């Protein structure tokens, strides 16, 4: 067999999920200080009752 | 007096052979924000008057 069609080759796009990425989450952020103001004060404030 | 001809065939673009592509496992490290933590212990005596 010989053939007068002329071939043409098209495969969908396939599908891609995006999963949820962070570089720096915000509790790192909160622990990049080097010192939290609220924790000290309630850390320091529990000597009277300690 | 008026002739004209019909165009040959063209050559068609070849398909690129493509890209080559290697296969790795990979580790991406960033920069350090976190400070270093470390556990100690304080002596000390309140004194009051
Ligand atoms: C039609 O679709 C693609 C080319 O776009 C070919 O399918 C892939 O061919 C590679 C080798 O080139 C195989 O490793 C894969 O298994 C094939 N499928 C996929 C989804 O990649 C296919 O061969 C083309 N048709 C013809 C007749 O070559
Ligand atoms: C990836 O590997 C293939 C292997 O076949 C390379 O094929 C080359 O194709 C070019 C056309 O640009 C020729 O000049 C070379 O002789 C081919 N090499 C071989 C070993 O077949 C292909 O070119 C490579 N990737 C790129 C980007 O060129």
């Amino acid at each position: 067999t010989v053939s007068t069609f002329i071939d043409l080759n098209i495969t969908m796009l396939e599908d891609h999920e995006f999963v949820p990425l962070e570089v720096y989450t915000r509790h790192e952020i909160k622990d990049s200080g080097l010192l939290d103001y609220t924790e000290v004060q309630r850390r320091n404030q529990l000597h009277d009752l300690r | 007096a008026t002739v004209v001809q019909f165009e040959q065939p063209r050559r068609c673009p070849t398909r690129p052979e493509g890209q080559n592509y290697t296969e790795g496992i990979a580790v991406v490290f960033k920069e350090n924000i976190a400070p270093y933590k470390f556990k100690a212990t304080m002596y000390y005596k309140d004194v009051t008057v």
